[PDB]
This record gives structure tokens, sequence and C-alpha cells, in this order.
């Protein structure tokens, strides 16, 4: 399979209350490893997981500076989006960033990107050739004139090209026993009463990883995805993900209706009806 | 070496 | 722009009185991202929660994640509560074995 190193880094104003709220999350591949918030006691870069405890002091010192670094940086951003969208500094604002590069299982670039939101929206994020910028709004245009000129977008692909998949690589090993997993997923239908004389049948998945799976609802070599009702893959607190579908079937027939589930450690799909 | 050095806008 | 949490709430395991388990209340697609979510058991807030796990959509909008440890009992309900903007009142959603 494929891999990917993800940066989730947020700041947000709190006039009147001090300094932004930023914070900063790491993950290689669904599995959270790193984290920073300049709100907590101590601000500095610290492991959220065991196999980012082996790097040495060195490592935690400079995440931890270019990351009081870059919360300079949105300090600046943020005052800087107030006047590009004549906003006034009374109100609480929010920059997103989401950074990262994807790799293929041959460990080579697969991927690259870096996306800024502001207040929710699209504002500005490199293209998949990395040299251009597209620019959502004509206020990330100005910035988007200003990293041309600055050659931002090279610098970029520098870290992109390099420093990025040359530790998603590290990470992988490091790791290995970890990031490189599969949890298969263990499952049951519930069964729920309703009004009118039908009934909800939820196909439950639980205890797997990597995050990515599907389930399905059949009957008699049909899938009914439109008359379905599923909620986002979750995380279940441990490194490991669980999703459920439920669909609506008429009592006395549910025993003709299957779910069906998909995931890395399945061979064979799951296929599971109802426990009478 | 492992974060961005992010630019400002 | 504001959006609301969906909270749900959800155990580890299949619930089994007396054995171990983690809790959850994933709070997903929510901004703006302040927001307060409290665990509670027996209407009680749980102290000893840890929060995982954030992440945002192409979307743009905010996931984050509450589990704490915690040890099913036929009598005990657990429940979660968040406070946002796009929230008249806090809302509460209760843990449901059976789901």
């Amino acid at each position: 399979g494929p891999h990917s190193l993800r940066y989730f880094v947020t700041a947000v104003s709190r006039p009147g209350l001090g300094e932004p709220r930023y914070m900063e999350v790491g993950y290689v591949d669904d599995t959270e490893f790193v984290r920073f918030d300049s709100d907590a006691e101590n601000p500095r870069y610290e492991p959220r997981a065991r196999w980012m405890e082996q790097e040495g002091p060195e490592y935690w010192e400079r995440e931890t500076q270019k990351a009081k670094g870059n919360e300079q940086s949105f300090r600046v951003d943020l005052r800087t989006l107030l006047g590009y969208y004549n906003q006034s500094k009374g109100g609480s604002h929010t920059i997103q960033v989401i950074s990262g590069c994807e790799v293929g299982s041959d460990g080579r670039l697969l991927r690259g990107y870096q996306q800024y939101a502001y207040d929710g929206c699209d504002y500005i994020a490199l293209n998949e050739d990395l040299k251009t910028w597209t620019a959502a709004d004509m206020a990330a245009l100005i910035t988007k004139h200003k990293w041309e000129q600055a050659g931002e977008a090279e610098r970029l692909r520098a870290y992109l090209e390099g420093t990025c998949v040359e530790w998603l690589r590290r990470y992988l090993k490091n790791g290995n026993a970890t990031l490189l997993r599969t949890d298969s997923p263990k499952a049951h239908v519930t069964h729920h009463s309703r009004p009118e004389d039908k009934v909800t049948l939820r196909c439950w998945a639980l205890g797997f990883y990597p995050a990515d799976i599907t389930l399905t609802w059949q009957l008699n070599g049909e899938e009914l995805i439109q008359d379905m009702e599923l909620v986002e893959t979750r995380p279940a607190g441990d490194g490991t993900f669980q999703k459920w579908a439920s669909v609506v079937v008429p009592l006395g027939k549910e025993q003709y209706y299957t779910c069906h589930v998909y995931h890395q450690g399945l061979p064979e799909p799951l296929t599971l009806r109802w426990e009478p | 070496k492992a974060v961005y050095n992010l630019a400002t806008m | 722009i504001q959006k609301t949490p969906q909270i749900q709430v959800y155990s580890r395991h299949p619930p089994e009185n007396g054995k171990p388990n983690i809790l959850n209340c994933y709070v997903t697609q929510f901004h703006p991202p302040h927001i307060e979510i409290q665990m509670l058991k027996n209407g009680k807030k749980i102290p000893k929660v840890e929060m995982s796990d954030m992440s945002f959509s192409k979307d743009w909008s905010f996931y984050i994640l509450a589990h704490t440890e915690f040890t099913p009992t036929e009598t005990d309900t657990y429940a979660c509560r968040v406070k946002h903007d796009s929230m008249a009142e806090p809302k509460t959603v209760y843990w449901d074995r059976d789901m």
C-alpha cells in the first residue's frame, strides 16, 4: 500500500482573551503521531505514539521551535486577512492548513500538498505540479502574487520532494510494527423495532485498522446505497476504527437482506444477515 | 526536518 | 459560517457488565472550532478524559475525539454534552448499548 504524512494545523484569534490558539497535529496514516498546542502548560511538540519516543532530544526541540515560529507566522497571517477581507479587529477568526505528502510502496513521492482556508472557506492551495497556486478569491490572490515573487512554491517543493518524503520513510520504519499492521474488523447486526411493521438493521464493524472499510447491505444480488444510512468511519480511542450502516427492512423479510464488509484484513469480505 | 516551515500570507 | 456538531457516543467493544472498555464521544463536522466537550457518568462529569484525533475534512469542518476508560454497569448512564456557537442550548447525547 501507499502511505502519507499529514499535518493539520489551526490558528484562531480570541480577541480580548490574548494571543491566538495555535495547534498542530501530525498523522502518518490515520495514526496520530504528533501534537503541539500553545495552550498546554509548557507548549512543546510532544509524542502521540510510542514509536515517536525513539526520536532523541534534538528532534523534539527543532519541531518545537519551527512550531513556535509557525505560531508567530499565523499571528501575522491573522491580522493580514483582517485587512484583506476588511474585517474588524473585534471578531474571532480561524486559519487552517493541511500539509504533507503521500508516497507509494516503493517509497517514492506519489503526491504532495498544502492547503489553506480562512474562516472555513478555501483560501489558497498548491496545485499538483508543485509549481502553481490556485487562489480561492481575490484576497488570496494577493498572497499568491507574494509567493510567486518569493519562490515559496519551489521552496515548498524542496520540503515536499525532500524533507517530507524522507521522514515519512523514516516514520514508516521507526514504527513499521504499528503503522503497517492490519487489524481485521469483527462484525455483527442489531435489530430494532419501528412503527408501521418496519424494522432497522444496523451492521456494525469494529476494532479495525487501517480506517478504510466498506459496508453494504444487499438483497438477492444488488446493494441499497440509497436507502441505507451510514456514519463516517470513526476513531475508537485506541488507534482502531469502526463504522456502522443501517437499512430499513419490512418485518418478516429481514432474513433476505445481507451485510458485506470489505477491508485490508479481510482476504474475503464478511457476509452476515441476522441473529434471530 | 519533519513538519513545514510555514510562510506568511 | 456555522455548522452543528454531530455527536456520536460509542464503546470500543460491545458492552459487557464488569469488563473494561473505552467510552467514545466523537464530535464532528463543526465550525468554528471553539467547543466544550464533557463526558458524564450518572450526570456527573468524568475527570480522566483524553482528547485526540483532531482533524478536518475537505469541507474544513472540525473533528475531535474524547475518550476515557470505563467499566459498564447495568444502572450506570454515560453521556456527552457539547457547547458550541451553533447551538441554542448545550446538547447532551446519551450512550446506547443496544444501538
